[PDB]
Protein backbone atom coordinates (compact mmCIF):
# COMPACT_ATOMS: atom_id res chain seq x y z
CA UNK A 1 0.00 0.00 0.00
CA UNK A 2 1.24 3.33 -0.96
CA UNK A 3 0.24 4.83 2.16
CA UNK A 4 1.76 2.47 4.57
CA UNK A 5 4.87 4.92 5.29
CA UNK A 6 1.76 7.46 6.21
CA UNK A 7 0.90 7.89 10.10
CA UNK A 8 -2.72 7.12 10.64
CA UNK A 9 -2.88 10.16 12.02
CA UNK A 10 -1.69 11.83 9.29
CA UNK A 11 -3.90 10.37 7.04
CA UNK A 12 -7.17 11.12 8.53
CA UNK A 13 -6.00 14.62 8.88
CA UNK A 14 -4.96 14.46 4.91
CA UNK A 15 -8.56 13.16 4.21
CA UNK A 16 -10.48 15.96 5.81
CA UNK A 17 -8.26 18.54 4.08
CA UNK A 18 -9.06 16.25 0.59
CA UNK A 19 -12.60 16.60 1.53
CA UNK A 20 -12.07 20.58 2.10
CA UNK A 21 -10.92 20.74 -1.47
CA UNK A 22 -13.21 18.24 -2.92
CA UNK A 23 -11.06 15.92 -3.89
CA UNK A 24 -12.80 12.78 -2.93
CA UNK A 25 -10.18 10.21 -4.81
CA UNK A 26 -7.61 11.63 -2.48
CA UNK A 27 -9.45 11.14 0.79
CA UNK A 28 -10.90 7.55 -0.57
CA UNK A 29 -7.11 7.27 -0.90
CA UNK A 30 -6.20 8.34 2.65
CA UNK A 31 -8.97 6.20 4.43
CA UNK A 32 -8.15 2.98 2.52
CA UNK A 33 -4.52 3.50 4.22
CA UNK A 34 -6.19 4.60 7.95
CA UNK A 35 -8.20 1.22 7.51
CA UNK A 36 -5.14 -0.93 6.27
CA UNK A 37 -3.16 -0.04 9.50
CA UNK A 38 -5.93 -2.08 11.20
CA UNK A 39 -7.15 -0.08 14.13
CA UNK A 40 -11.11 -0.22 14.50
CA UNK A 41 -12.56 3.24 13.24
CA UNK A 42 -14.40 5.64 15.46
CA UNK A 43 -17.86 7.04 14.40
CA UNK A 44 -15.97 10.03 13.03
CA UNK A 45 -13.31 7.92 10.93
CA UNK A 46 -16.20 5.72 9.99
CA UNK A 47 -18.18 8.49 8.24
CA UNK A 48 -14.91 10.14 6.56
CA UNK A 49 -14.82 6.54 4.90
CA UNK A 50 -18.17 6.38 3.36
CA UNK A 51 -18.29 10.37 2.56
CA UNK A 52 -14.97 9.36 0.35
CA UNK A 53 -16.35 6.47 -1.29
CA UNK A 54 -19.70 7.75 -2.22
CA UNK A 55 -18.67 10.76 -3.59
CA UNK A 56 -16.29 8.81 -5.80
CA UNK A 57 -18.69 5.97 -7.07
CA UNK A 58 -21.22 8.27 -7.11
CA UNK A 59 -19.87 10.07 -9.76
CA UNK A 60 -18.89 6.96 -11.66
CA UNK A 61 -22.66 5.46 -11.55
CA UNK A 62 -23.41 9.22 -12.69
CA UNK A 63 -20.80 8.94 -15.88
CA UNK A 64 -22.14 5.23 -16.45
CA UNK A 65 -25.71 6.20 -16.63
CA UNK A 66 -24.60 8.71 -18.65
CA UNK A 67 -22.93 6.23 -21.46
CA UNK A 68 -25.72 3.89 -20.64
CA UNK A 69 -28.11 5.82 -21.97
CA UNK A 70 -26.07 7.25 -25.09
CA UNK A 71 -25.62 3.24 -25.63
CA UNK A 72 -29.39 2.17 -25.67
CA UNK A 73 -29.97 4.45 -28.06
CA UNK A 74 -26.87 3.70 -30.00
CA UNK A 75 -29.13 0.27 -30.61
CA UNK A 76 -32.31 1.54 -31.77
CA UNK A 77 -34.01 1.06 -34.58
CA UNK A 78 -32.99 3.76 -37.24
CA UNK A 79 -29.66 4.62 -35.48
CA UNK A 80 -27.13 4.84 -37.00
CA UNK A 81 -24.00 1.95 -36.67
CA UNK A 82 -21.02 4.41 -34.84
CA UNK A 83 -18.77 1.11 -34.50
CA UNK A 84 -18.01 -0.68 -31.01
CA UNK A 85 -16.84 2.82 -28.46
CA UNK A 86 -19.76 3.66 -26.80
CA UNK A 87 -19.72 0.04 -25.62
CA UNK A 88 -15.93 0.27 -25.01
CA UNK A 89 -15.97 2.79 -22.57
CA UNK A 90 -19.11 2.30 -20.89
CA UNK A 91 -17.48 -0.83 -20.20
CA UNK A 92 -14.01 1.51 -19.67
CA UNK A 93 -16.05 3.72 -16.61
CA UNK A 94 -18.13 0.20 -15.17
CA UNK A 95 -15.04 -1.71 -14.66
CA UNK A 96 -13.48 1.62 -12.50
CA UNK A 97 -16.88 1.38 -11.19
CA UNK A 98 -16.94 -2.29 -10.13
CA UNK A 99 -13.04 -2.04 -9.14
CA UNK A 100 -13.75 0.70 -6.36
CA UNK A 101 -17.38 -1.15 -4.82
CA UNK A 102 -14.45 -4.51 -4.88
CA UNK A 103 -12.42 -1.75 -2.69
CA UNK A 104 -14.89 -0.67 -0.90
CA UNK A 105 -15.92 -4.76 0.21
CA UNK A 106 -12.67 -5.69 0.39
CA UNK A 107 -12.08 -3.30 3.35
CA UNK A 108 -15.16 -4.41 5.02
CA UNK A 109 -14.08 -7.93 4.94
CA UNK A 110 -10.68 -7.10 5.55
CA UNK A 111 -11.19 -6.88 9.17
CA UNK A 112 -13.96 -4.23 9.63
CA UNK A 113 -17.15 -6.27 10.02
CA UNK A 114 -15.42 -8.80 11.73
CA UNK A 115 -14.34 -6.75 14.46
CA UNK A 116 -17.21 -4.35 14.56
CA UNK A 117 -18.91 -5.39 17.74
CA UNK A 118 -20.98 -2.45 18.92
CA UNK A 119 -24.37 -1.83 16.80
CA UNK A 120 -23.77 1.65 15.60
CA UNK A 121 -20.53 0.42 13.58
CA UNK A 122 -21.46 -3.29 12.58
CA UNK A 123 -24.83 -1.75 11.35
CA UNK A 124 -23.05 1.37 9.55
CA UNK A 125 -20.89 -1.51 7.89
CA UNK A 126 -23.40 -3.90 6.90
CA UNK A 127 -24.91 -0.67 5.39
CA UNK A 128 -21.84 -0.47 3.66
CA UNK A 129 -21.75 -3.60 2.43
CA UNK A 130 -25.13 -3.33 1.43
CA UNK A 131 -24.93 -0.01 -0.44
CA UNK A 132 -21.83 -1.57 -2.36
CA UNK A 133 -23.61 -4.69 -3.76
CA UNK A 134 -26.37 -2.97 -4.43
CA UNK A 135 -24.17 -0.42 -6.84
CA UNK A 136 -22.44 -3.72 -8.43
CA UNK A 137 -25.86 -4.97 -9.10
CA UNK A 138 -26.79 -2.03 -10.76
CA UNK A 139 -24.64 -2.43 -13.33
CA UNK A 140 -24.59 -6.70 -13.46
CA UNK A 141 -26.48 -8.38 -16.34
CA UNK A 142 -24.23 -12.12 -16.44
CA UNK A 143 -24.96 -15.14 -14.90
CA UNK A 144 -23.84 -13.86 -10.94
CA UNK A 145 -26.23 -11.07 -11.64
CA UNK A 146 -28.97 -13.01 -8.55
CA UNK A 147 -26.11 -13.59 -6.62
CA UNK A 148 -24.92 -10.09 -6.47
CA UNK A 149 -28.72 -9.16 -5.34
CA UNK A 150 -28.44 -11.61 -3.42
CA UNK A 151 -25.95 -10.49 -1.46
CA UNK A 152 -27.00 -6.78 -1.04
CA UNK A 153 -30.39 -8.31 0.48
CA UNK A 154 -28.53 -10.66 2.84
CA UNK A 155 -25.87 -7.28 4.17
CA UNK A 156 -29.09 -5.19 4.47
CA UNK A 157 -31.18 -7.56 6.39
CA UNK A 158 -28.32 -8.42 8.65
CA UNK A 159 -28.29 -4.54 9.37
CA UNK A 160 -31.76 -4.25 10.00
CA UNK A 161 -32.46 -7.21 12.18
CA UNK A 162 -29.60 -5.55 14.53
CA UNK A 163 -30.75 -2.04 14.18
CA UNK A 164 -34.52 -3.48 15.33
CA UNK A 165 -32.77 -4.93 18.24
CA UNK A 166 -30.43 -2.42 18.95
CA UNK A 167 -30.79 1.14 18.33
CA UNK A 168 -34.04 3.41 18.56
CA UNK A 169 -36.13 4.06 15.84
CA UNK A 170 -35.10 7.57 15.36
CA UNK A 171 -31.05 6.40 15.33
CA UNK A 172 -29.99 8.44 12.11
CA UNK A 173 -27.90 5.06 10.80
CA UNK A 174 -31.12 2.89 11.54
CA UNK A 175 -33.18 5.61 9.22
CA UNK A 176 -30.51 5.77 6.37
CA UNK A 177 -30.36 1.87 6.31
CA UNK A 178 -33.66 1.37 5.91
CA UNK A 179 -33.96 4.56 3.47
CA UNK A 180 -31.52 2.47 1.23
CA UNK A 181 -32.57 -0.82 1.52
CA UNK A 182 -36.37 0.08 0.61
CA UNK A 183 -34.56 1.77 -2.48
CA UNK A 184 -32.58 -1.57 -3.25
CA UNK A 185 -36.37 -3.39 -3.08
CA UNK A 186 -37.91 -0.62 -5.77
CA UNK A 187 -34.62 -0.45 -7.88
CA UNK A 188 -33.41 -3.31 -7.85
CA UNK A 189 -35.74 -6.18 -6.61
CA UNK A 190 -38.57 -5.47 -8.55
CA UNK A 191 -40.23 -4.66 -4.97
CA UNK A 192 -41.64 -1.74 -5.06
CA UNK A 193 -44.83 -2.44 -2.68
CA UNK A 194 -42.05 -3.75 -0.29
CA UNK A 195 -39.96 -0.43 -0.80
CA UNK A 196 -43.07 1.64 -0.40
CA UNK A 197 -44.50 -0.28 3.11
CA UNK A 198 -40.25 -0.26 4.60
CA UNK A 199 -40.61 3.83 3.93
CA UNK A 200 -43.88 3.77 5.54
CA UNK A 201 -43.42 1.66 8.87
CA UNK A 202 -39.82 3.45 9.30
CA UNK A 203 -41.42 6.91 9.14
CA UNK A 204 -43.89 6.61 11.20
CA UNK A 205 -42.08 4.59 13.89
CA UNK A 206 -39.47 7.23 13.81
CA UNK A 207 -41.96 9.93 14.22
CA UNK A 208 -43.37 8.64 17.31
CA UNK A 209 -40.08 8.32 19.03
CA UNK A 210 -39.04 12.06 18.28
CA UNK A 211 -40.58 13.15 21.92
CA UNK A 212 -37.81 11.42 23.14
CA UNK A 213 -34.93 13.60 21.56
CA UNK A 214 -33.17 16.57 22.42
CA UNK A 215 -32.74 19.68 19.17
CA UNK A 216 -29.87 18.20 17.90
CA UNK A 217 -30.71 15.11 17.46
CA UNK A 218 -34.40 15.71 16.16
CA UNK A 219 -33.36 17.23 13.56
CA UNK A 220 -30.38 14.44 12.07
CA UNK A 221 -33.48 12.09 12.61
CA UNK A 222 -36.05 14.31 10.85
CA UNK A 223 -33.26 15.38 8.27
CA UNK A 224 -33.96 11.34 6.92
CA UNK A 225 -37.21 10.93 7.66
CA UNK A 226 -38.01 13.73 5.19
CA UNK A 227 -35.70 11.84 2.25
CA UNK A 228 -38.16 8.60 3.08
CA UNK A 229 -41.04 10.96 2.33
CA UNK A 230 -39.87 12.37 -0.58
CA UNK A 231 -39.10 8.63 -1.71
CA UNK A 232 -42.84 7.77 -0.76
CA UNK A 233 -44.01 10.72 -2.68
CA UNK A 234 -42.28 10.17 -6.02
CA UNK A 235 -43.73 6.24 -5.57
CA UNK A 236 -47.28 7.09 -4.80
CA UNK B 1 -33.52 9.20 -8.64
CA UNK B 2 -34.78 8.14 -5.10
CA UNK B 3 -33.04 9.64 -2.52
CA UNK B 4 -30.13 7.70 -0.88
CA UNK B 5 -27.79 8.54 1.98
CA UNK C 1 1.48 6.07 -24.93
CA UNK C 2 -1.21 3.98 -23.63
CA UNK C 3 -3.58 5.26 -26.27
CA UNK C 4 -1.38 4.10 -29.10
CA UNK C 5 -3.41 1.10 -29.99
CA UNK C 6 -6.65 3.16 -30.39
CA UNK C 7 -7.60 4.98 -33.90
CA UNK C 8 -7.48 8.44 -33.46
CA UNK C 9 -11.14 9.03 -34.83
CA UNK C 10 -12.04 6.48 -32.05
CA UNK C 11 -10.35 8.69 -29.69
CA UNK C 12 -11.72 12.07 -30.91
CA UNK C 13 -15.36 10.13 -30.43
CA UNK C 14 -14.82 8.88 -26.86
CA UNK C 15 -13.70 12.52 -25.71
CA UNK C 16 -17.14 13.79 -26.67
CA UNK C 17 -18.49 11.18 -24.47
CA UNK C 18 -16.49 11.70 -21.72
CA UNK C 19 -16.75 15.30 -22.08
CA UNK C 20 -20.76 14.25 -22.17
CA UNK C 21 -20.50 12.12 -19.08
CA UNK C 22 -18.35 14.68 -17.04
CA UNK C 23 -14.93 12.32 -16.98
CA UNK C 24 -12.49 15.44 -17.63
CA UNK C 25 -9.53 13.35 -17.02
CA UNK C 26 -10.55 10.50 -19.11
CA UNK C 27 -11.29 13.04 -22.29
CA UNK C 28 -7.61 14.61 -21.39
CA UNK C 29 -6.15 11.53 -21.79
CA UNK C 30 -7.87 10.66 -24.69
CA UNK C 31 -7.27 14.52 -26.53
CA UNK C 32 -3.94 13.71 -25.28
CA UNK C 33 -3.72 10.61 -27.50
CA UNK C 34 -5.60 12.03 -30.74
CA UNK C 35 -2.45 14.44 -30.52
CA UNK C 36 0.53 12.18 -30.03
CA UNK C 37 -0.94 10.84 -33.75
CA UNK C 38 0.75 13.32 -34.81
CA UNK C 39 -1.74 14.97 -37.18
CA UNK C 40 -2.77 18.29 -37.07
CA UNK C 41 -6.08 19.19 -35.08
CA UNK C 42 -9.02 20.76 -36.39
CA UNK C 43 -11.01 23.61 -34.98
CA UNK C 44 -13.39 21.24 -33.15
CA UNK C 45 -10.55 19.42 -31.98
CA UNK C 46 -8.68 21.99 -30.79
CA UNK C 47 -11.57 23.08 -28.64
CA UNK C 48 -11.93 19.55 -27.32
CA UNK C 49 -8.18 19.46 -26.18
CA UNK C 50 -8.62 22.85 -24.38
CA UNK C 51 -11.87 22.26 -23.04
CA UNK C 52 -10.40 18.56 -21.16
CA UNK C 53 -7.22 20.53 -19.97
CA UNK C 54 -8.50 23.65 -18.42
CA UNK C 55 -11.65 21.27 -16.56
CA UNK C 56 -8.76 19.48 -15.06
CA UNK C 57 -6.19 22.11 -14.13
CA UNK C 58 -8.90 24.62 -13.83
CA UNK C 59 -10.32 20.92 -10.51
CA UNK C 60 -6.57 21.43 -9.23
CA UNK C 61 -6.34 24.99 -9.27
CA UNK C 62 -9.02 25.42 -7.00
CA UNK C 63 -8.04 22.64 -4.70
CA UNK C 64 -4.70 24.30 -4.70
CA UNK C 65 -6.34 27.74 -3.37
CA UNK C 66 -8.21 25.94 -0.76
CA UNK C 67 -5.05 23.92 0.84
CA UNK C 68 -3.04 27.25 0.10
CA UNK C 69 -5.68 29.26 2.15
CA UNK C 70 -5.78 26.71 5.19
CA UNK C 71 -1.66 26.78 5.22
CA UNK C 72 -1.29 30.13 5.53
CA UNK C 73 -3.72 30.56 8.35
CA UNK C 74 -1.65 27.72 9.84
CA UNK C 75 1.63 30.35 9.63
CA UNK C 76 -0.61 32.83 11.43
CA UNK C 77 0.50 33.92 15.17
CA UNK C 78 -1.85 32.00 17.26
CA UNK C 79 -2.33 29.22 15.17
CA UNK C 80 -1.88 25.34 17.22
CA UNK C 81 1.11 23.89 15.66
CA UNK C 82 -0.69 20.69 13.43
CA UNK C 83 2.68 19.22 11.61
CA UNK C 84 3.57 18.82 8.22
CA UNK C 85 0.73 17.70 6.64
CA UNK C 86 -0.78 20.67 5.25
CA UNK C 87 2.18 21.72 3.79
CA UNK C 88 2.41 17.92 2.54
CA UNK C 89 -0.78 17.93 1.04
CA UNK C 90 -0.72 21.23 -0.63
CA UNK C 91 2.87 20.18 -2.17
CA UNK C 92 1.48 17.26 -3.59
CA UNK C 93 -1.70 18.44 -4.94
CA UNK C 94 0.51 21.37 -6.72
CA UNK C 95 2.93 18.53 -8.15
CA UNK C 96 -0.04 17.12 -9.78
CA UNK C 97 -1.15 20.80 -11.04
CA UNK C 98 2.28 21.19 -12.61
CA UNK C 99 2.29 18.04 -13.75
CA UNK C 100 -0.29 18.45 -15.61
CA UNK C 101 0.34 21.86 -16.93
CA UNK C 102 4.10 20.20 -17.92
CA UNK C 103 2.11 17.87 -20.15
CA UNK C 104 -0.17 20.30 -22.27
CA UNK C 105 3.00 22.16 -22.87
CA UNK C 106 5.20 19.74 -24.17
CA UNK C 107 2.24 19.05 -26.31
CA UNK C 108 2.40 22.13 -27.67
CA UNK C 109 6.07 22.20 -28.16
CA UNK C 110 5.59 18.65 -29.81
CA UNK C 111 5.09 19.84 -32.27
CA UNK C 112 1.32 21.91 -32.09
CA UNK C 113 3.07 24.95 -32.50
CA UNK C 114 5.46 24.60 -34.91
CA UNK C 115 2.85 22.57 -37.67
CA UNK C 116 0.08 25.66 -36.77
CA UNK C 117 0.36 28.40 -39.80
CA UNK C 118 -2.99 29.88 -39.75
CA UNK C 119 -3.70 32.17 -37.16
CA UNK C 120 -6.57 30.60 -35.51
CA UNK C 121 -4.13 27.46 -35.07
CA UNK C 122 -1.26 29.70 -34.04
CA UNK C 123 -3.15 32.31 -31.64
CA UNK C 124 -5.13 29.19 -30.00
CA UNK C 125 -2.18 27.68 -29.48
CA UNK C 126 -0.42 29.99 -28.03
CA UNK C 127 -2.91 31.56 -25.57
CA UNK C 128 -2.88 28.08 -24.39
CA UNK C 129 0.80 28.30 -23.86
CA UNK C 130 0.42 31.68 -21.97
CA UNK C 131 -2.64 29.98 -19.87
CA UNK C 132 -0.43 26.96 -19.03
CA UNK C 133 2.69 28.96 -18.35
CA UNK C 134 0.36 31.78 -16.05
CA UNK C 135 -0.85 28.65 -14.17
CA UNK C 136 2.13 27.37 -13.16
CA UNK C 137 3.23 31.35 -12.69
CA UNK C 138 0.29 31.05 -9.46
CA UNK C 139 2.32 28.15 -7.81
CA UNK C 140 5.75 29.36 -8.02
CA UNK C 141 8.22 30.96 -5.23
CA UNK C 142 11.55 29.78 -6.56
CA UNK C 143 14.46 30.83 -8.29
CA UNK C 144 12.45 30.57 -12.13
CA UNK C 145 9.38 31.94 -11.18
CA UNK C 146 10.61 35.53 -13.03
CA UNK C 147 10.85 33.38 -16.16
CA UNK C 148 8.41 31.22 -15.68
CA UNK C 149 5.98 34.42 -16.03
CA UNK C 150 7.93 36.14 -18.72
CA UNK C 151 7.22 32.74 -20.38
CA UNK C 152 3.41 33.26 -19.99
CA UNK C 153 3.96 37.01 -21.51
CA UNK C 154 5.98 35.89 -24.54
CA UNK C 155 3.48 33.63 -25.68
CA UNK C 156 0.68 35.70 -25.06
CA UNK C 157 2.40 38.76 -27.24
CA UNK C 158 3.29 36.66 -30.08
CA UNK C 159 -0.21 35.62 -29.53
CA UNK C 160 -1.83 39.20 -29.49
CA UNK C 161 0.77 40.45 -32.09
CA UNK C 162 -0.80 37.75 -34.58
CA UNK C 163 -4.10 37.99 -33.79
CA UNK C 164 -4.15 42.05 -34.42
CA UNK C 165 -2.54 41.49 -37.90
CA UNK C 166 -4.49 38.89 -38.60
CA UNK C 167 -7.89 38.35 -37.27
CA UNK C 168 -11.15 40.98 -36.54
CA UNK C 169 -11.72 42.51 -33.51
CA UNK C 170 -14.64 40.52 -32.56
CA UNK C 171 -12.63 37.38 -33.35
CA UNK C 172 -13.70 35.08 -30.47
CA UNK C 173 -10.15 33.61 -30.07
CA UNK C 174 -8.25 37.04 -30.42
CA UNK C 175 -11.38 38.36 -27.16
CA UNK C 176 -10.58 35.18 -25.01
CA UNK C 177 -6.56 36.07 -25.51
CA UNK C 178 -7.00 39.49 -24.65
CA UNK C 179 -9.04 38.47 -21.78
CA UNK C 180 -6.77 36.35 -20.57
CA UNK C 181 -3.68 38.53 -21.12
CA UNK C 182 -5.62 40.95 -19.31
CA UNK C 183 -5.79 38.64 -16.32
CA UNK C 184 -1.97 37.87 -16.69
CA UNK C 185 -1.10 41.40 -15.68
CA UNK C 186 -3.88 41.66 -13.45
CA UNK C 187 -3.04 38.78 -11.42
CA UNK C 188 0.07 37.69 -12.30
CA UNK C 189 2.63 40.78 -13.80
CA UNK C 190 1.50 43.40 -11.00
CA UNK C 191 -0.09 45.56 -13.90
CA UNK C 192 -3.35 46.36 -12.98
CA UNK C 193 -3.16 49.65 -15.01
CA UNK C 194 -1.95 47.47 -18.34
CA UNK C 195 -5.30 44.59 -17.69
CA UNK C 196 -7.21 47.35 -17.33
CA UNK C 197 -6.09 49.48 -20.25
CA UNK C 198 -6.23 45.89 -22.63
CA UNK C 199 -9.76 45.20 -21.43
CA UNK C 200 -10.87 48.86 -21.84
CA UNK C 201 -9.46 48.48 -25.87
CA UNK C 202 -10.31 45.24 -26.68
CA UNK C 203 -13.79 46.23 -25.74
CA UNK C 204 -14.15 48.83 -27.38
CA UNK C 205 -12.43 48.01 -30.52
CA UNK C 206 -14.78 44.86 -30.29
CA UNK C 207 -17.72 47.10 -29.91
CA UNK C 208 -17.12 48.68 -33.19
CA UNK C 209 -16.88 45.84 -35.24
CA UNK C 210 -19.87 44.10 -34.20
CA UNK C 211 -22.15 45.62 -36.93
CA UNK C 212 -19.97 43.13 -39.91
CA UNK C 213 -21.29 40.25 -37.81
CA UNK C 214 -24.16 38.04 -38.29
CA UNK C 215 -26.43 37.20 -35.62
CA UNK C 216 -24.39 34.04 -34.75
CA UNK C 217 -21.18 35.50 -34.50
CA UNK C 218 -22.42 38.46 -32.79
CA UNK C 219 -24.08 36.32 -30.25
CA UNK C 220 -20.23 34.60 -29.65
CA UNK C 221 -18.57 38.13 -29.49
CA UNK C 222 -20.83 39.94 -27.07
CA UNK C 223 -20.59 36.76 -24.86
CA UNK C 224 -16.65 37.30 -24.19
CA UNK C 225 -17.35 41.17 -24.44
CA UNK C 226 -19.56 40.97 -21.16
CA UNK C 227 -16.45 38.84 -19.56
CA UNK C 228 -14.34 42.09 -20.23
CA UNK C 229 -16.55 44.34 -18.93
CA UNK C 230 -17.08 42.02 -16.07
CA UNK C 231 -13.37 41.78 -14.93
CA UNK C 232 -13.42 46.15 -15.70
CA UNK C 233 -16.29 45.94 -13.30
CA UNK C 234 -14.51 44.03 -10.52
CA UNK C 235 -10.96 46.00 -11.06
CA UNK C 236 -12.77 49.92 -11.08
CA UNK D 1 -11.19 35.54 -9.21
CA UNK D 2 -11.72 37.41 -12.73
CA UNK D 3 -13.40 35.68 -15.91
CA UNK D 4 -10.89 33.84 -18.35
CA UNK D 5 -11.95 31.16 -20.92
C1 LIG E 1 -26.26 9.96 9.69
C2 LIG E 1 -26.61 10.84 8.50
C3 LIG E 1 -27.66 11.85 8.94
O1 LIG E 1 -27.13 10.08 7.42
C4 LIG E 1 -26.60 8.78 7.33
C5 LIG E 1 -27.34 7.67 7.78
C6 LIG E 1 -26.78 6.41 7.71
C7 LIG E 1 -25.49 6.25 7.20
C8 LIG E 1 -24.77 7.35 6.75
C9 LIG E 1 -25.32 8.61 6.82
C10 LIG E 1 -25.46 11.62 7.84
O2 LIG E 1 -25.72 11.98 6.75
N1 LIG E 1 -24.11 12.01 8.28
C11 LIG E 1 -23.32 11.82 9.51
C12 LIG E 1 -23.69 11.29 10.74
C13 LIG E 1 -22.76 11.22 11.77
C14 LIG E 1 -21.46 11.69 11.59
C15 LIG E 1 -21.11 12.22 10.37
C16 LIG E 1 -19.72 12.77 10.07
C17 LIG E 1 -18.56 12.77 10.91
S1 LIG E 1 -17.33 13.47 10.11
C18 LIG E 1 -18.06 13.85 8.71
C19 LIG E 1 -17.47 14.54 7.49
N2 LIG E 1 -18.18 14.60 6.45
N3 LIG E 1 -16.15 15.15 7.54
C20 LIG E 1 -19.41 13.43 8.74
C21 LIG E 1 -22.03 12.29 9.35
C1 LIG F 1 -14.40 30.86 -28.42
C2 LIG F 1 -15.11 30.86 -27.07
C3 LIG F 1 -16.35 31.74 -27.19
O1 LIG F 1 -14.28 31.37 -26.04
C4 LIG F 1 -12.91 31.10 -26.22
C5 LIG F 1 -12.05 32.10 -26.69
C6 LIG F 1 -10.71 31.79 -26.89
C7 LIG F 1 -10.25 30.51 -26.62
C8 LIG F 1 -11.11 29.52 -26.15
C9 LIG F 1 -12.45 29.82 -25.96
C10 LIG F 1 -15.56 29.50 -26.52
O2 LIG F 1 -15.78 29.53 -25.35
N1 LIG F 1 -15.77 28.18 -27.12
C11 LIG F 1 -15.66 27.62 -28.47
C12 LIG F 1 -15.42 28.25 -29.68
C13 LIG F 1 -15.36 27.50 -30.86
C14 LIG F 1 -15.56 26.13 -30.84
C15 LIG F 1 -15.81 25.51 -29.63
C16 LIG F 1 -16.05 24.01 -29.49
C17 LIG F 1 -15.99 23.00 -30.51
S1 LIG F 1 -16.32 21.56 -29.83
C18 LIG F 1 -16.58 22.00 -28.29
C19 LIG F 1 -16.95 21.12 -27.10
N2 LIG F 1 -16.95 21.66 -25.97
N3 LIG F 1 -17.32 19.73 -27.29
C20 LIG F 1 -16.41 23.40 -28.15
C21 LIG F 1 -15.87 26.25 -28.47
MG1 LIG G 1 2.20 4.62 13.71
MG1 LIG H 1 -18.67 -5.35 -17.85
MG1 LIG I 1 -41.50 -5.72 7.65
MG1 LIG J 1 -4.94 4.85 -37.83
MG1 LIG K 1 6.38 22.72 -4.91
MG1 LIG L 1 -1.48 48.47 -26.05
Amino acid sequence: GAMGSMERASLIQKAKLAEQAERYEDMAAFMKGAVEKGEELSCEERNLLSVAYKNVVGGQRAAWRVLSSIEQKSNEEGSEEKGPEVREYREKVETELQGVCDTVLGLLDSHLIKEAGDAESRVFYLKMKGDYYRYLAEVATGDDKKRIIDSARSAYQEAMDISKKEMPPTNPIRLGLALNFSVFHYEIANSPEEAISLAKTTFDEAMADLHTLSEDSYKDSTLIMQLLRDNLTLWT
Amino acid sequence: FPATV
